[PDB]
Parts: C-alpha cells; structure tokens; sequence
DNA sequence: CGCGTACGTGCGTTTAAGCGGTGCTAGAGCTGTCTACGACCAATTGAGCGGCCTCGGCACCGGGATTCTGATTATCCAGGC
DNA sequence: CCTGGATAATCAGAATCCCGGTGCCGAGGCCGCTCAATTGGTCGTAGACAGCTCTAGCACCGCTTAAACGCACGTACGCGC
C-alpha cells in the first residue's frame, strides 16, 4: 500500500538517532576540505584522522543546528524548517552576527 | 620509536574496581584520555588564575579545592572536595 | 565538490537533529552554513600547521582549532 | 611512588610532573597534585560508572563510545560538565517533539 | 482631552532609553537582591559599591540583550508581544539551564 | 535584618525599561516575573564564583575585582571596574 | 601605594589621533581594562602554542601567529604589519 | 477574516527611591620577622609503555517468516426528522 | 426511514526478527627495556602570622519628590477558524 508523507521520516529520526555512524559520506566531504583548505595554503596534506575529527565535528554541529532549526520551526507554529530558522538560530546563537 | 605517555592502565584500572566484568574500546579510551587531559588542564589553569589574582607563587591543595568548587558543579564539586581531601590526608598522613 | 554534500546526507543530517519535514532551500543553507564553520576551523588549523612550519596537516592541528572555537572534540588526542 | 601512599591509583608523579612543566605557577605544593589526581579519579569513576551502568542496559560487555555519551548526556551534572564538548561517534539522544507525533 | 493610542509610548520609550545609558534598575532594591543573594550563600559579608554597580551593568546588560532575543524570537513567532516561551526558546537556544 | 522577597524590588516599569532598553514594543503580564527569576539565574551564578573567590582571598568583604574575574568565569567579561 | 595602569600611554596615542579630544575616568578605566585583557589573550594564546610545539620560550612569531588567530582579517594584518616594523626597528636600533 | 480580550494609557494615590549631613568600627591594607615547604641536583629503581599474539565480539549484507500497522470496504446502531 | 459516526473486523504489504558466511579485525594481557619517578640532601624565600594603622562599609536619621500601584477604559493584538 502507501504510506502517510511523515512516517518514514519519524522511522529515520528514530533510526539515525541511535545509530552512531557518520551521514556524510569520506570522499566528496574529504574533496571539499582540500578545496577550503587550498584556499588558505597551497601544497597540505591531510592525515585521515584529521579528516575523520573534521567530519564528526562537522556532523555533530549541523546536527545541533538542526535541533535548533527544529525547535524554531516548532515554536514558529510549523513542522517544516526554514531557513529563517536558520538565520533565527545562529542569531541566537552568536554566529551569524 | 617514540615512547608517548597515556592514561590507558589508570583508566583501565579505575573502570576494574568501578565495573569488574566490563572492558572498554579503544575509540572510548582515547575519549577518556582526552576527558582526563582536558579537566587536567582546566582545573590547573583555574588554579593559575585563582595563583595570579592572589597575588600567591604557590599552588596549593586550596588552589586545587577552589578550582574544583568553581569549575564542577555543586553535588559533583562536593563529592570531588571529600574525594580530594581524602586523598590529601591519607597522603599526609604517610611518609 | 560543495554540492558533493548531497541532499541525501543533509537530510540524514536532518533526521538525527529530528527534523521531520525539510524544505528545499535547507540544503543550500546548510551547504553554506557548513562551509563557513569549515572555512573557519581549517583556517585556525591552517595557521596551526604553518607556524609548526609542517606541510601535513594533523589532528592536532584540527583538535586545537576546535578547541578555539568552543567546540573541543574528544578523540583524537586532546 | 605516591599513589599507594595517599590511597589512589592515578599517579602523584605524572600529575606532579605536568604541574610543573604546565608553566603553571613559579612553586607547585605537593598537596595540590594528591587533590587533582583524586579529583581526576573521582571524575573517572563516575563517568565509567555511568558508562558501564548504560553498556549494562544496552546488554555490552565493553564501553564503546555511544555508552560514554548515553554517560555524560544522560547525567544532569556531567551535561553541564561537558556542555561545550563533543563526543566522537557518540550520536545523539532519542528525542522526538511533541508535535512530531502522528495522531 | 487628549489620549495616545497604544504604540506611540512605548516606540518613544524605546527611543528614549536607546539613547541614554543610565541604569534602569534602581541600586537599593537590586542592593538588598544582592545581598539576600549572597547571604543564602555565605553569612556576614560586606559589598563594595563599585561591585554592586558592576553587578548591575552586567545584569541589566543580559537583560537588555535577553530581551533583544526575545523580540526576535517573539516575531519569528509572527507576533509583536514578547512571551514567556520567547525567552525560554532564546534561553534552548543560547545554552542557559 | 532580615532580608526576604527582594526578587520583588525588581519592579515592573524597570523591566518595562529593560524592555524598552532591548527593543521590546509590547510585554506580557507573564514577563516580569518569569524575567526576574532568570535575573535569580543570572545572580546565583555570579556570586557563587565571586564569593568563593572571596573564600579564596580569606576575606569578609566582596570587593569589585571578586565580581570581575566572576564576570570572567561566566564568559561575560564586563569593561570598566579593574582588570 | 603605586597603581600601574596604562593611563599616560593612551593619552599620548589619544593625543596623536585626536590633539582637541580628552577622556573620562570610566573611558579610561574601560581603555586599561582593554589593554590588560588583549595582553592578557594575546599572551595566553601565544603560550599554548609554545606548549603544543615543545617549546620553552615565546618569541615574535607566536606573538605574531596569535595575532593572527585572535584578531580578524584586516585588524590581524594591520597588527601584522605594525609588530613586524617595530620588531625591525627594535633589531636595527 | 473575525472574535474576545490583554495589555497599552492616564491620573489619583501611595510608597519608598534618593540626598547628602553624621558616627563607628570592622576589616582591608601596610609591614616585619622567621621558617618550612618547595625547587635543584644526583644516584637509584621499578612502573610504563612498545610489540605482539589470541580471542571475543563483530557486520551488514541476504532472502525466508514474523509481525504491525493502514488503507481499506463495509456494517451496525442509535438518534433525529 | 434516512443518515452520520464509531468501531470492530478485514487482508496486505512494509518493516522487522532470525540464521548463515566470507569477511578483516582489535581488545587486552604478557615479555621486556628504560627513562622518568623515587629518594636523600641542601639552599632559600614566599608566605604565615601577629601588629598597626586607616580607609571605607554599615547604620541611622529624616527632607523631598520622583517613582510605582492600581483602577478604569478600550482598542488593537493573539489566536481560532
């Protein structure tokens, strides 16, 4: 049969948040650090587990955005997030000045 | 081969008399080296600060006490004080 | 390269923080966002790694930067 | 040594040692590293604690990292302790919004 | 005779106290706050003035910058009236228990 | 003497003015006490720092660089009394 | 009892950028209090780098990179290019 | 788009914030002398970490077999006209 | 007799529990070197502590009037649809 639009995405919040393993894949996250990391000084090499802390670092904080993100577009009578509730949680937060 | 100091057998042996029949991974244990590294170096430079504004050259157990009573919070700084006391008695104490 | 961050993994991203409905400009957003914080914590490494007058960034160098930051890592030889 | 002497099991040595080599003060007593290796003990044998009690519920004999962060966010005070620190491949609690909920 | 309607005072309010820097809170009742505070903490203690006057910048500098979250949150919340779950979200958000 | 219920000295028109100071057009009548209690939030970790660095200096008298180097602590490191 | 304060030292830099311009107590106090708290950084900063490279003394390179990593992006190099000359001119002189 | 009302507004009343003239003493601050605990150096020694070897969890793949809802059509019953 | 809702079944897939392999491993404990901890002993000075002095925190007391409470009215704002 089908199923309502929002079940599936419950079973994956309750899949994901008991699992530990990293939702960005190595290569194309690995690709774009050289590329930022190009940007500031030419002819770097990266150990792996440099870029293994850099992903779970990286992971771990859009996870704690999009916390936010979720309890903005809560308290901002919905269930979609936005990007206002983005803008709204790095505001808060201190980052987006 | 460089011989690289850690808190592997420490832990190990605290995590023995915490929980006999249960081991730890070696992704937690470098967790665990970094979590005693990191109160390390909070606590001592917490005692620095309180050294520096007192205008006082020697760190002390006060030092120490006073670092554990701002930085943990109040039922964990407690048990940490009687823990630290303990310690420093049972160490005066011996010779 | 930036868009290798697929909007696959931002929504995986987005199901561990309980999102539960995302909208399409998200991604993009994220994109950006995690940029951003990548620009500034290589960048802090960066600086790390060149005035340790090394060519090869370590995880020392990524473990102090995020440390600066406020977001200090356990794991990797802090 | 000194850790049988004053009761412990981290080291007076090493803590000692790291106190004055930290470019931490211009004299260190010798109490102070007895208090921070106790308290440093304290501090593992609680979170081990925690961490064994959730390997326990999770039916584990070994601590892997998603035990250690069931032990620090699951606890009030050791949240508090660890409030600016992650954890690596540690993950995050189950939490699902009110609203998220089907009716 | 004659009556303002509801909005003009409090944008010339607003006006007013963004211009001027004195402080809003009165020092002897935040004094004697002050002193009930720190006398459940610890008996028989004397307070400088300056301190109570540095106590009371910094306090009323959180508050003004709590109350500038809460506006901002409070019209994310697609209001113009500051409520309790503003500040209680821009507290979620800003990492205060 | 006693002190009790100085959290309501804290009046409504200064919380009103720190509304108005923040940019706040129209208050609730459920702020001013909710606020104030955050301010008890805001206190009771202030001075717990600066009275146990007052512990410290074995000192009877709170002075302003005991609620500066607390300010320091708390990460809201204030310009304008010493340090 | 001498109290040392950079008072003097920020009425001659305030004198050369504004000669028709003085300061009050609490502008002066909150100026000092700057001072202190940037030297303060500055050198804690420059200290952790010269524990994480195994090195016990603190020259003008980390002074230099701390500098860099504290301050933002035309302020650290402005700062940059100021320390470097005076290091210079302290060396030729 | 509309409903109900909460908080904006002004004035009378009442309350205590502020002023700046006065006494006191408690505790911060300056000082002065003696010392014990802390650094420094040298010989000694044993706990610590490199190496490596065995074993206990270890894994997400895959196609039957269990199970848990969900859309699904229908069906019954009590209340109102 | 018509009609609206509540429930009490209904099979039906999507997801979930369970077993089997090729797979590479990685905890954790012993062998053993070795350099940092231990220990004995000497130099020294930060600081403990009792003295002195002295600003400044606290208490009171009362003139003044700005600040706050509360009531009454009402309109425009929160939220319900």
């Amino acid at each position: 049969h089908r199923y309502r639009p929002g079940t599936v995405a419950l079973r994956e919040i309750r899949r994901y948040q008991k699992s530990t393993e990293l939702l960005i894949r190595k290569l194309p996250f690995q690709r774009l650090v050289r590329e930022i990391a190009q940007d500031f000084k030419t002819d770097l090499r990266f150990q792996s587990s440099a870029v293994m802390a850099l992903q779970e670092a990286c992971e771990a904080y859009l996870v704690g955005l999009f916390e936010d993100t979720n309890l903005c577009a809560i308290h901002a009578k919905r269930v979609t997030i936005m990007p206002k509730d983005i803008q709204l949680a790095r505001r808060i937060r201190g980052e987006r000045a | 081969r460089s011989r690289k100091e850690s808190y592997s057998i420490y832990v190990y042996k605290v995590l023995k008399q915490v929980h006999p029949d249960t081991g730890i991974s070696s992704k937690a244990m470098g967790i665990m080296n970094s979590f005693v590294n990191d109160i390390f170096e909070r606590i001592a430079g917490e005692a620095s600060r309180l050294a520096h504004y007192n205008k006082r050259s020697t760190i002390t157990s006060r030092e120490i006490q006073t670092a554990v009573r701002l930085l943990l919070p109040g039922e964990l700084a407690k048990h940490a004080v009687s823990e630290g006391t303990k310690a420093v008695t049972k160490y005066t104490s011996a010779k | 390269n930036i868009q290798g961050i697929t909007k696959p993994a931002i929504r995986r991203l987005a199901r561990r923080g309980g999102v539960k409905r995302i909208s399409g400009l998200i991604y993009e957003e994220t994109r950006g966002v995690l940029k951003v914080f990548l620009e500034n914590v290589i960048r802090d490494a960066v600086t790390y790694t060149e005035h340790a007058k090394r060519k090869t960034v370590t995880a020392m160098d990524v473990v102090y930067a995020l440390k600066r930051q406020g977001r200090t890592l356990y794991g990797f030889g802090g | 040594t000194r850790s049988s002497r004053a009761g412990l099991q981290f080291p007076v040595g090493r803590v000692h040692r790291l106190l004055r080599k930290g470019n931490y003060s211009e004299r260190v007593g010798a109490g102070a590293p007895v208090y921070l290796a106790a308290v440093l003990e304290y501090l593992t044998a609680e979170i081990l604690e925690l961490a064994g009690n959730a390997a326990r519920d999770n039916k584990k004999t070994r601590i892997i990292p998603r035990h250690l962060q069931l032990a620090i966010r699951n606890d009030e005070e050791l949240n508090k302790l660890l409030g600016r620190v992650t954890i690596a491949q540690g993950g995050v609690l189950p939490n699902i919004q009110a609203v998220l909920l089907p009716k």
